[PDB]
């Protein structure tokens, strides 16, 4: 009977997040010597050029973490993430100016991204 | 006094710990606000007496207590912050969950 | 990947199936429904979701589908339903209820709720978020009572006065087309929506009409003016015509009329009966049977609100005091008597229960407090949740249905009543944004930001000085809404359809977003949300117990409230 | 006739060769040159100079060389010069350096500095003058902030925000073209010039470009909105088009670059870098470095300023707190123990001595204290002094040299930065009249009289209710400068070449005098007044060690400041 | 603390009820704002006790008696009106002719 | 009450001289603010005890001496200003170089 001002009550069970898109896990290496932390949703191919993975396994793709959350890579450190699948009209636009347009254009994002030294292309 | 808005605004929190702590002391359980003012005035006191950062945030957890307050008080306070003028400057303190 | 409920709610606010307790009350709300798709919640902040290229659209102009403000995770309280959504706001308006985000890499987002380079971001993760309470009952008598009614949650005030003249002591009056020009100037420095009642009385047109055509938004018919049959009259005639509310004070005395006198001069035609149980005026003692009519849309003041042990004590010295009363004048005690009852107030509180009462208000200043409308209006729900038990119409153990009944009676109900429900008085889309965000512990008590017109009015925030917002002193302030000429574009002054059509704002020199009055005069009880019962309502006058449907209608008075000392320092 | 200096300080303020202390600091300040006629200086009162046929002249209309404003006898302390002079003001602006009078019988009287019927004369004899500060770094939060600046002497806010709404409470940014115009209607009200910054994120132009068009007067790239190489080029591309000043915050996450990455991004276009230091934010460990280019014009915000013993404890859990960190998250613990850096901080102290950190600010309500940035600015060379020495440019033992240093980084600076100089920033003829008189006993503490476009807008002063206005409580007031109109022809809106070409004004009905924002994009680091100097900074990755000219950059905490606990209440 | 409008006035009326207690305690008789500002944190203190509204009507009648105060005031005080948050929320309690 | 402008500033002076006062009662060297709190606070109360204006030009110099404030206050306060309803009416008193 002990009150908390407006607490809360929650229901039984479990969230989940990103239901019924595809998940994909990929190792990922900080090769720089400063640290790195990466959103939920930054398109992933899109990340810091010293971040080392398969770049074209970012393509099209976020982390499948919480919304607002972050992975954090350490100077040197390689580790696994799981990422999800973009939705809406899988488009993106700005950030590191590699996609600006669909993501199905693979070819063109990892030219662009290869050309400017973004580290694993191919 | 050359009062500028600030030590204005902070004069009336000084006021209000004063009038809890007779409500206190007549042997009343404090509510949220009085709480609240207590703490901070402590706080406000302690940077007034050249206390560093590091024992307000250790001794405004033990200023009151749950059986000093009304139930839900201790809960309902999650932190209390306040910016008083150290011997080196204007600094912020924050008490964490001060009230177990 | 899945996140426990625990988890969810205290980063995003509750989704469906969760409750929230109402501040320090019994009362439990459950999100009924959520807008969102799990994954894809927008949250602001560093490293978080709405950011260039991601959830904020780094392509759209303002014009195309973006939002000038976007309100995330909110959880709604309102009469349409009690869920979780994004609410985006456009032009001053809420032109969205529902997903916001970047349609390019987001799922479920609602096309017209862009978060893009125009767009300004509140978070409501965690915190209830209401209408706007909207106040009939105002009288004009202190200008500090505004920043009152601000720091409860009130954005609309209709009521009447000039300041601390009798008259607008008394009356929610603001006679006659000077005093309502200048009061029509003086509102142009109130942050806060104002209507203007003119005086409903006269036994001539034209004394009447003249001040709707001057810029009045209803009329007030008053016992202290003379609530007489012809005044009476001749105002729902000049209301008919004007369409505009009147609202009523009867005559307590029955000097000209007993209760059926009064509804007889009404003849069917649509009234607002203001303080209905009667302690705040009105045909003694039997004026709360108004509250039975199809044609009544019936309202409480709140210092009877909810009946408590110093009740009848405070009220029979505070008529004494303001109604200027000697113990040794039996006509005055006789009258205290006949007035101030434990049986109406009593059967006052289940009247709201059961919706027979269909609205709260203040009569701030004259006898009910500014900035207590809100607050006692969930103390009432508290206290009749212990006394009478969940409603039947609840389910799955939530105060939901009894939620939605009384927080109709401070925001749309009012706003139906007084022909202004098509601009403010709930949470739906083309409505304007007077929104007020509320911390659960602090709900129904002391609101954390209120948004007028879309942009910050009033808020809780802390020292000026500091290096973050948060320090204290924590107390209520004016924000950027209210400086310079933004307190022109964050309110609406309304104002009868004549007026505007005869150009009074032009005239006046009015800079305010003038609003229309209208759809007044059609409505009846049966339009008022969750309270829309007709009944015959039986007082006994001999002993003034009220009856409905054979049974007596009573309860105890409380001596604890929630909501009450563990919040405020006086 | 001789008069000793010390009786000639007390009666006319000190001449040259004379040292004054900056409140309670170790700095010296020394009068390199006067403008007066000694025995001609002007003074007012019963039986002094400024008296018709004497020291006023009494021929004169107006327009014939006649001010509307003397301040007689000043010791003006700016970057041009620390010296004594009477000050001139017509028409709201500074008309006149110089000596002033009657040329009917003094010597040496400036020609347009005549004091005649029209004069108004402030004594500023033993007061300190200096210009108005000017805040580039500053969100809008609450109104309540604006008392707190001008009290230490501010008189020009830029920034953004719409108050206390999470992206303003975040980031210096009002977005969008609806947003913009309300906040520019609220600034009508703001007794302080004002300049509003956009959100300098998007992919595309329009978004940005239309906030410039809309009445902006800069941008802000701020990470909690996504500081990604798109959204740095996209904003100085506008900004390169619409001569409008940048600021950043740059990506502390280093989530799609690092700061070789923001710095390509860049590609040598100017940019004003927001707390260089990088407590407030930006690139860990490195971002400092952005101090050594010539195309960066660095500013800190003030609480690292100084660096103190209770620095640490008091930045690590203000981030906690702000910045929402658990310390159950691993993630969390890290992110701050990169970003809140003993070496960084203590090597900005440094830097700011060496002229390499070219302008203070606040980051009011942010991450900063609103009244605090020339406290803190003079509390910092304070400490220099004491740790590194007098600076090998001073002469003849006074601080000169690291005063006109310091005064710069608040006052001119910031207004070239900004691209307003041609208005504010600086005691210059041809400039507005925003001046602020100081105690020297007061000196860089709280403000004797806060002058703004000619009339006093903020003062210290005592009982209103008194005989003479010295009597307690003395205490930070507004003047008539904020009373009706008046605050309109006192205070500066500046705005972009492009809103003020469109007419954004009049649409708008603001009646603030408008400032032009121009000369941004062809300026750089050896444009900063004193503090021109561009080096390699190097921060180490693995101890966060700095070096400048392979000399590692460190000093001691200290454990007690001036300008604190001699002069507050709390 | 979340201060509404009325909990800072209210603030005021405590001190200026200090002040005058400060003034009766070193023997002076009280004028008029003075005895006001007395019986009126009286009430409200009492609210916060938890007394009722009737038990405050009859306690404010003899806080402080005509030998306390300056001449006249007995008689320029007809009553003395305060709203305070009691246990069943905000009552007005009147006491009438305080001072005798 | 009828509180004018006056009355309520003045209130905030007697409310800084008892934050000083007990500041001062703790040990503490005052400063600046402090220091001239305690001597306007005891002007406006001397004034209300009904002392003349000569008393208290008097008085007010022995309120508080150098060892109680901080290095550079007793120089810092050439003078303090108090204005105060004495038996006679509002009368100005200034306590002239009050800390030697
Ligand atoms: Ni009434
Ligand atoms: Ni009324
Ligand atoms: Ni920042
Ligand atoms: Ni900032």
């Amino acid at each position: 009977n002990y009150i908390v001002p407006g607490e809360y009550r929650v229901a039984e069970g479990e969230i989940e997040i990103n239901a019924g898109r595809e998940k994909t896990t990929i190792r990922v290496s900080n090769t720089g010597d400063r640290p790195i932390q990466v959103g939920s949703h930054i398109h992933f191919v899109e990340v810091n050029k010293e971040l080392l993975f398969d770049r074209a396994e970012g393509i099209g793709r976020r982390l499948n973490i919480p919304s607002g959350t972050a992975a954090r890579f350490e100077p040197g450190e390689e580790m696994e993430v799981e990422l999800t699948e973009l939705g809406g009209n899988r488009e993106v636009f700005g950030i590191s100016d590699l996609t600006n347009g669909s993501v199905d254009n693979k070819e063109l994002i990892l030219q662009r991204a290869k050309e400017l030294g973004y580290k694993g292309v191919e | 006094m050359h009062l500028n808005p600030a030590e204005k605004e902070k004069l009336q929190i000084f006021l209000a710990s004063e009038l809890l702590l007779r409500r206190k002391a007549r042997g009343l359980k404090l509510n949220y606000p009085e709480a609240v003012a207590i703490i901070t005035s402590f706080i406000m006191e302690g940077a007034r007496d050249g206390k560093t950062v590091a024992m307000l945030m250790e001794e405004g957890k033990h200023v009151l207590t749950r059986d000093d307050v009304m139930e839900g008080v201790p809960e309902m306070i999650d932190d209390i912050q306040a910016e008083a003028t150290f011997p080196d400057g204007t600094k912020l303190v924050t008490v964490h969950n001060p009230i177990s | 990947m899945k996140i426990n409920r625990q988890q969810y709610a205290e980063s995003y606010g509750p989704t469906v199936g969760d409750e929230v307790r109402l501040a320090d009350t019994d009362l439990w709300i459950e999100v009924e429904k959520d807008y969102t798709t799990y994954g894809d919640e927008v949250n602001f902040g560093g490293g978080k979701v709405l950011r260039e290229g991601m959830g904020e659209n780094g392509t759209y102009t303002r014009t195309e589908n973006v939002l000038d403000l976007l309100l995330t995770n909110a959880l709604i309280l309102d009469y349409t339903g009690i869920y979780k959504a994004d609410i985006g706001v456009k032009d001053g308006y809420i032109v969205g209820i529902g997903k916001g985000g970047n349609p390019d890499i987001m799922d479920g987002v609602t096309p017209n709720m862009i978060v893009g380079t125009a767009t300004e971001v509140i978070a409501a993760e965690g915190k209830i978020v209401t209408a706007g309470g909207i106040d009939t009952h105002v009288h004009f008598i202190n200008p500090d009572q505004v920043d009152v009614a601000l720091a409860n949650g009130i954005t609309t005030l209709f009521g009447g006065g000039t300041g601390p003249a009798e008259g607008s002591k008394a009356t929610t009056v603001t006679p006659g087309p000077w005093n309502i020009e200048k009061m029509l100037k003086s509102t142009e420095g109130l942050p806060i929506n104002v209507g203007i009642l003119g005086k409903g009385h006269g036994s001539s047109i034209a004394p009447i009409m003249e001040q709707i055509d001057a810029g009045a938004a209803g009329l007030k018919i008053h016992e202290d003016w003379g609530a007489t049959p012809a005044s009476i009259d001749r105002s729902l005639t000049v209301a008919d015509e004007a369409d505009v509310q009147v609202a009523i004070h009867s005559d307590t005395l029955n000097e000209a009329g007993f209760l059926e006198d009064t509804l007889r001069a009404i003849n069917g035609r649509v009234i607002h009966s203001f303080h209905v149980e009667g302690a705040g005026g009105g045909h003694a003692p039997d004026i709360m049977a108004m509250a039975g009519h199809p044609n009544v849309l019936p309202s409480s003041t709140n210092p009877t609100r909810p009946f408590t042990v110093n009740t009848i004590d405070e009220h029979l010295d505070m008529l004494m005091v303001c109604h200027h009363l000697k113990q040794n004048i039996p006509e005055d005690v006789a009258f205290a008597d006949s007035r101030i009852r434990p049986e109406t107030i009593a059967a006052e509180d289940i009247l709201h229960d059961l919706g027979i009462i269909s609205m709260m208000s203040t009569d701030a200043l004259a006898m009910g407090r500014a900035g207590e409308m809100v607050l006692r209006t969930w103390q009432t729900a508290d206290k009749m949740k212990k006394q009478r038990g969940p409603l039947a119409e609840e389910k799955n153990g939530s105060d939901n249905f009894r939620l939605k009944r009384y927080v109709s009676k401070y925001t749309i109900n009012p706003a139906i009543a007084q022909g202004i429900a098509h601009e403010v008085g709930s949470i739906e889309e083309g409505k304007f944004a007077d929104l007020v965000l509320w911390e659960p512990k602090f709900f129904g008590v002391k609101a954390d930001r209120v948004i007028k017109g879309g942009i910050i009015a009033y808020a809780q925030i802390g020292d000026p000085s500091a290096s973050i917002p948060t320090p204290q002193p924590v107390m209520g302030r004016r924000m950027y809404g209210t400086v310079g000429d933004l307190i022109h574009d964050t309110n609406i002054t309304f104002m009868s359809k004549s007026s505007i059509q005869q150009g009074v704002p032009a005239k006046l020199g009015l800079k305010r977003r003038i609003g229309t009055v209208k759809n007044c005069r059609n409505i009846g009880k049966k339009d008022m949300k969750w309270n829309d019962v007709t009944t015959d309502i039986d007082i006994n006058p001999e002993t003034y117990e009220v009856k409905v449907d054979g049974e007596v209608l009573t309860c105890e008075p409380v001596k604890e409230l929630p909501m009450a000392q563990r919040y405020f320092l006086f």
